[PDB]
RNA sequence: UCGUGACAACGACAAUGGAAGUACCUUCAUUUCUCGGCCAGACCCAACCUCGCCGCGCAAUUUCCUUCCGGGGCUAACAUCCGGUGGGUACUGUGCGGGUUUCGAGGUCAUGGGGUGCGUGAGUGGGCGGAAUAAAGGGUCGGUGGUUGUGUUCUUCCUCCUUCCCUGUCCGUGCGUCUCGACGCUGGCGAUGGAAAU
RNA sequence: GGAAUGAACCGCUUAGGGAUAUGUGGCGUCAAAACUUGUGGGCUCAUUCUCGAUACGUGAAAAGGGUGUUGGUGGAUAUCCACCGGCCCCGA
RNA sequence: UCGAAUCGCCACUUCUCUUAUCCGGUGGGCUGCCCGCCCGGCGCCCAGUACCUUCAUUUUCACAAGAUC
């Protein structure tokens, strides 16, 4: 629900015509905020790797996919991104989430904060929930033990909307003003 | 102020005796100074009173040494040709405070120049303001709220002295004398605070039967 | 279906009905309370008359739009309120013909709330006055 | 940011802070008082000779929330409020009921 | 410092959220600000997601083990019976008080403020007779500091 | 261009100017005075615009859920993870609905009215009158043979009966050439005055 | 109508007026709008012409450096080496 | 002389300090769990929850026609 970039299977091929009948059916999994930019990046991989433009072609499928459960997790995302004075940048991050769109959108705001990568510029190559005593980041590996505990401190609380007073007492809660 | 014989008078033939308007006192202790002036500055614009004390203990994001020289380059701006028509540059934590409040005011109209009228700012807690009702703070601006905890910051009193200002010795006297009077004092009449406490306890077991079980479903009791 | 030139029809809120207690808005009765008697004969004004011993509000007409009706509700059906007629406030001390008929609804009104079985909560929460203090919100009740 | 327009005006009530709060008070009526500086006519003039007096009121009603965080727009009859009532208390009755 | 611990079984209360006020006890930790909710004993708080920013730790604590199964945990709950001793609680008192305040019918409204008034006029008369023997009001201390000074004169 | 008497005020934004109100002045105009072309408030009909509450279709809900094992992992276990076994039968999408044999409310100082009352001042209404009482048009079940498509039988859709379940049917009112005019109920103010109102 | 200001930029193009909704641009005060919105993530500390923050707007910056801090890639060993990014600092 | 706008008040609030902090203070047992100990208020229509008690014709809104100063 909180995330953004959906989990999208995109099944499409080029249109049967004469020297090419019966032509080959491929299968793409993206990650879009709609079913219309989902069929946008199929067409670009399309037109990219086997030559088929969409103008020759058809959609067959653009269903959503449906994940596991509830419960937490590690997942290894295998990201590029393009810039200039560098090319193409290839990695591999850990994140815990809980689906792997959630994990995926973390990904996407991980490179926009850290390396200033927009969405357009950045392609995802797979994500797979790996299990624990196979993750090589610490800043991952730290909520693995059990009896794990940390306190909450530096905590800023707010009212609910409601409430919401401007002036109050020194000593009470009295709300002098709104 | 200062009521003349044509009000004395007045008040004379009339029968009034005294008459206080409706005033918010604002204790300003470990406040952000951005953040302060620009609630405060609104309230005035909406029609309020507004008294704030302890304008000395006011505190600034950042270490010493970088407010106090952002106060020296306020200091070297002055009208060449003339410097006694060129920008004032007060020193007193209080007179800072109305300063900052001005700039958020449309302070070339007949309506910012009201607004500004109705701002006091004290240093302390005067001897006329401490008797007179319960002090408030501003929640969105108390730097408990608004600042890391590992980030330096400055006390306004502070960098107001060491660049002119000249009664920070008399401002911490006169709030010592405050607080051993004060304290002295609310010690005095805990028994009559105790004795209130013990007749609202008790009172129970003397009030009707009924109303004691609609002050239990309430949580009153 | 109730057609719109005969006197039973009306349309007025709901929650203004008969034997219902509401909090006064306007005039120089407001912040008291007092009980809905009946409606005009057309779609004209209610009639309210709160026990005079209790809130000394006497039988005089008001707007639905400047009453709050509250949930509590106290049954009529003993009372009649039958002698109550739009002619009886058209003529315009106290005639001793409007004494008589509102000293006869007020015994009646009285002996109605008696008989509630929360009559003696009942008689106190009549004598009560609603006003607005500092710092309070009328948005956020529930009447 | 190009400057005012008068014929509608904006009123801060206290204990509101939210547009849900604010829709309660749609169609209300609402006055400004003032005073004058002579006895001028008055509604029951004749009927109440106590009334008379220098004070003096503008009405208006509610007519939608300013907002998000319970200002509400007002619209002063036929003409507009003077703007020496900026600043000053407005009272917001609670007639006419839907309650 | 004195901070309740965030760790599986730690009972919290909801800040802000639709599910306002309301009590769950953590079954999971996923990275740094983000923890599974469920109360298997009350109406909705099936389990979800809450930001750790929209709870507040509570006293009382279960033993369960991470992700646990919703039958585990609603046995390890009434053994321990945490809810009934949380409901004991000043602080839960306090917030079903003002969500009874808040459906009041006017005619309760009332009741409750006959019933202040009651407590506060015997407040009152308990006040006075403890101020004639050993005064402490500042009219009834004067009392005394008058009557010794007339004593000379008169 | 200047003097004088009366008055209005006014800091310093040079004055002048525009818009919208207000406070005092009016040798101005128009209306009313026992009905009013004055000021307010509520109500009705039509129209337009909103909010609550309740729902539907689609393989969207199976790259999924649950049990019993073999790996693997942690700690004694469980869990994250990978292969198999038998059961399956609030959920991250998309297109839409709901007042008249009645689904609950709100607003128009942002609209027109004679505000059903006289005559040609044309209530058109599933809404106003008269009649009649499931009227044709849908949702499931069980059978019934033609059809689309996988795979070497079952899967859709049709037409034809059988069970229950839901909803709402028919009729009716042109003017003797054309146009403009007609402003209900309640209170305040106004009874000829250096009067009210615009 | 917006970019504080500007013939030419952005939006839109113009009879006299109401209601509703938008565009560009915005919602700490000046100044209408988050009375300082989120029950969303990260990064950054900037001492003397004073860190940064609306394009056109060279309406001001380069080569070259810094484990200051936060991320990646490729090799040895159960920490070391080489290289490349982000924000900040010197060059100024 | 003055007709005016404003509509809570208190000798229980009117002292101080912290927010990585026993949020009322405060000890003990085995680096987080467990176990003990002691101590804002009034105000809204009988001076008070209880019997009794005048409200009008100001007969449908209008600055509260009433208060404070
Ligand atoms: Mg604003």
């Amino acid at each position: 629900v909180r995330p953004h970039l959906r989990h999208y299977c995109v099944v499409g091929r080029e249109t049967p015509s004469e020297k090419n009948p019966q032509p080959t059916v491929y299968k793409f999994e993206v990650f879009a905020p709609n079913f219309v930019v989902a069929k946008s990046r199929f067409w670009r991989m399309m037109r990219e790797k086997n030559k088929v433009k969409s103008t020759h072609g058809d959609v067959l499928s653009c269903k959503v996919v449906k994940d596991r459960k509830l419960a937490a997790r590690n997942y290894s995302v295998d990201i590029a991104y393009y810039s200039q004075r560098c090319g193409y940048t290839h990695m591999v991050k850990e994140f815990r989430d809980v689906c792997k769109a959630g994990a995926v959108s973390q990904a996407y705001n991980d490179l926009a904060s850290r390396h200033r990568a927009r969405y357009h510029n950045i392609e995802v190559l797979g994500v797979k929930s790996i299990p624990n005593h196979e993750v090589r980041r610490l800043n991952v590996a730290q909520f693995h033990p059990h009896n794990l505990s940390f306190p909450l401190l530096q905590r800023r609380v707010k009212a609910p909307r409601k409430d919401r007073v401007i002036f109050v007492k020194k000593n009470s809660k009295r709300a002098v003003v709104a | 102020v200062l009521p003349s014989r044509r009000s004395l008078n007045r008040s004379s033939r009339k029968g009034f005796k005294k008459h206080r308007p409706d005033i918010i006192v604002i204790d300003l202790k470990d406040h952000v100074l951005g953040r302060a002036a620009a609630i405060v500055a609104k309230q005035l614009l909406l029609g309020k009173k507004i008294t704030v004390v302890r304008c000395e203990k006011l505190t600034i994001a950042g270490s010493e040494i970088r407010n106090k020289i952002k106060y020296l380059q306020f200091l070297r701006k002055r009208k060449l040709s003339n410097p006694k028509l060129g920008p004032f540059h007060h020193r007193s934590p209080s007179d800072v405070f109305i300063r900052t409040v001005r700039s958020m005011l449309p302070r070339y109209t007949k309506r910012g120049q009201r607004a500004l009228r109705q701002l006091v700012a004290y240093e302390g807690v005067p001897v006329n303001v401490v008797r007179t009702g319960g002090r408030v703070v501003i929640p969105k601006a108390q730097r408990h709220n608004c600042y890391r905890n590992e980030r330096r910051f400055t006390v306004l009193g502070n960098m107001c002295k060491h660049v002119g200002w000249k009664y920070s010795d008399v401002v911490e006297k006169l709030e010592a004398a405050r607080i051993e009077k004060s304290g002295r004092h609310h010690k005095k009449m805990e028994k009559v605070r105790v004795a209130w406490k013990n007749a609202r306890k008790e009172a129970l077991k003397k009030m009707p039967q009924k109303n004691v079980e609609v002050l239990k479903k309430f949580g009153l009791a | 279906k109730v057609s719109r030139k005969s006197p039973e029809y009306s349309t007025v809120r709901k929650s203004c009905k008969p034997g219902t207690i509401a909090i006064i808005l306007a005039g120089r009765f407001r912040g008291r309370r007092a009980v809905i008697l009946k409606q005009l004969p057309k779609n004209g004004p209610l009639v309210i008359s709160g026990p005079m011993k209790y809130s000394g509000v006497p039988i005089r007409r008001i707007d639905s739009r400047y009453i709050i009706a509250t949930s509590t509700r106290v049954d009529l059906t003993g009372v009649d309120t039958s002698a109550i007629t739009p002619e009886i406030f058209k003529r315009e001390t106290v005639s001793d013909e409007r004494a008589q008929l509102q000293n006869a609804i007020d015994t009646a009104l009285i002996q109605a709330i008696k008989k509630d079985p929360l009559g003696k909560e009942m008689a106190g929460y009549l004598h009560s006055v609603f006003t607005i203090k500092p710092g309070d919100a009328p948005h956020r009740l529930k009447w | 940011l190009h400057g005012q327009n008068k014929n509608t005006a904006l009123v801060r009530i206290e204990n509101v802070n939210t547009t849900e709060d604010a829709k309660w008070y749609v169609g209300k009526r609402v006055c400004y008082v003032y005073h004058g500086y002579k006895i001028k006519r008055c509604v029951r003039w004749s009927k109440a000779p106590a009334r008379r007096s220098n004070t003096r009121a503008i009405w208006g009603r509610i007519t939608r929330p300013h907002g998000t965080s319970g200002t509400v727009r007002v619209k002063f009859n036929g003409s507009s409020v003077p703007a020496s009532a900026i600043g000053r208390r407005i009272r917001v009755y609670l007639y006419p009921s839907r309650i | 410092v004195k901070a309740n611990y965030i760790r599986a079984g730690r009972l919290v209360r909801i800040l802000r959220g639709p599910r306002q006020n309301r009590v769950g006890v953590i079954v999971d930790i996923v990275d740094a600000n983000r923890v599974l909710v469920e109360n298997p004993c009350e109406q909705k708080m099936w389990r979800h997601v809450q930001n750790l920013k929209n709870v507040e730790p509570l006293k009382f604590c279960v033993s369960i083990s991470r992700n646990c199964s919703t039958k585990a945990l609603k046995e390890a709950l009434e053994s321990k019976k945490v809810l009934e001793k949380y409901a004991a609680t000043k602080s839960a008192v306090r917030i079903a008080a003002k969500k009874a305040f808040a459906e009041s019918t006017d005619f309760e409204r009332y009741q409750l403020r006959v019933a202040k008034r009651s407590r506060a006029y015997w407040a009152r008369k308990i006040f006075d007779d403890n101020d004639k023997k050993n005064p402490v009001s500042w009219h009834k201390v004067a009392l005394k500091k008058l009557l010794k000074n007339a004593k000379k004169v008169d």
